[PDB]
């Protein structure tokens, strides 16, 4: 948690590597005027990154001064991201894979 | 909303040789509420049948214009997403704390890239139309906060030394008055493209 | 109207120039405007300590 400018940077250009991923992405669909499953993933995915860096944003915000906040709140991320990400993974492939 | 029409002519006969006219007067045109535009929707088409006048006579003409809107949630999830996003991720550097110097340039400077990638990609993916369009003016003030967020940094930067009470002051007045100027502009924006 | 000498002879020409004029408002934002903002970014590099 007291490693600032390297969660930063890691957020930030994590959040850059995804933007370039959706753009070189959306260059194989045809313009439909609505989402498509892969859409969907992506945006999806896109607000867990944005998330994250929220999350961090959080932690450094109350590090040096609710400790015990900032501690407890990565303690209970680390548990709660991926445990939400995998079930909206098995919920999405279920769904689509069946139609 | 973009009116395209299609316009049927004699070429030689005046009106005091052919006249035309819709057969039915109504229903001449059909088939059109099956189509399944990609990018827009047809919500009306109208039919008009008139003489057009000219030097050496008038002639008859018929009309069927369609009025195409197009899809904007394609938009929407593509290109304003993104953008505001990466706008409210520029201001996350406002609650990193000053002395966080590497921090709060790798944000601000990262977001300024990145918002230079997503406009210079959209450049791409867009129509080449070389006059400027609403699209192009959202991107525009998106790039125009966060270059605002670096330099706000930049000042805090500067004059903290001197003055830390002035500089956190600057700090929590950015902090609350970034979000309410940028909400200003987006209901100004879509209240005068709406 | 002018005249076209050629090797097969002397022909008519009548000749229609179009005079266009570019339009710049594009450029402007697309490129101009971004370049001196992030020339004006570079710059302010100097007031970091
Ligand atoms: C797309 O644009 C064209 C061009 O403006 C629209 O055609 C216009 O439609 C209106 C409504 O039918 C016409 O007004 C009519 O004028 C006649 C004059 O003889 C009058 O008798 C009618 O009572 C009515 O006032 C207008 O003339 C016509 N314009 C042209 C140039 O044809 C068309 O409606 C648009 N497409 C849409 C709305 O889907």
């Amino acid at each position: 948690r007291e490693s600032v400018p390297a969660r930063t940077v890691f957020g930030v250009t994590t959040v850059l590597t995804m933007t370039t991923l959706s753009i070189s992405a959306r260059n194989s669909l045809p313009k439909v005027a609505y989402a498509t499953a892969m859409d969907w993933f992506i945006a999806v995915c896109y607000a867990f990154v944005f998330s994250a860096l929220i999350e961090f944003a959080t932690v450094n915000y109350f590090t040096k001064s609710q400790p015990a906040r900032a501690a407890k709140i990565d303690r209970l991320s680390r548990i709660a991201f991926p445990l939400l990400f995998g079930i909206f993974n098995l919920v999405y492939w279920a769904t689509y894979l069946n139609r | 909303e973009q009116n395209c029409t299609l316009e049927i002519e004699s070429y030689g006969y005046t009106t005091d040789d052919i006249e035309f006219y819709w057969r039915g007067d109504d229903n001449a045109v059909t088939g059109v509420t099956k189509i399944e535009l990609p990018q827009f929707s047809i919500v009306d088409y109208k039919l008009i049948t008139k003489k057009v006048v000219f030097s050496t006579g008038s002639y008859p003409r018929l009309s069927l214009s369609f009025k195409l809107k197009r899809n904007i949630g394609y938009f929407i999830l593509q290109t304003y997403m993104p953008s505001i996003l990466i706008t409210i991720l520029s201001w996350v550097s406002f609650w990193i704390n000053y002395d966080a110097s590497a921090a709060r340039v790798a944000l601000g400077i990262t977001t300024v890239l990145t918002m230079t990638t997503i406009n210079t990609h959209l450049r791409e993916t867009l129509p080449k139309i070389p006059y400027v369009k609403a699209i192009d003016m959202y991107l525009m003030g998106c790039f125009v906060f966060v270059f605002m967020a670096l330099l706000e940094y930049a000042l805090v930067n500067y004059i903290f030394f001197s003055q830390p009470a002035r500089a956190a002051a600057i700090d929590r007045w950015s902090r609350i008055f970034f979000p309410v100027v940028f909400s200003f502009f987006n209901i100004v924006y879509w209240l005068y493209y709406v | 109207s002018g005249i076209v000498q050629s090797s097969t002879g002397e022909y008519v020409v009548m000749t229609t120039h179009f005079h266009l004029k570019r339009k710049i408002g594009y450029f402007v934002i697309q490129t101009y405007l971004p370049c001196i903002m992030t020339v004006i970014l570079s710059q302010v590099s100097f007031w970091l300590n």
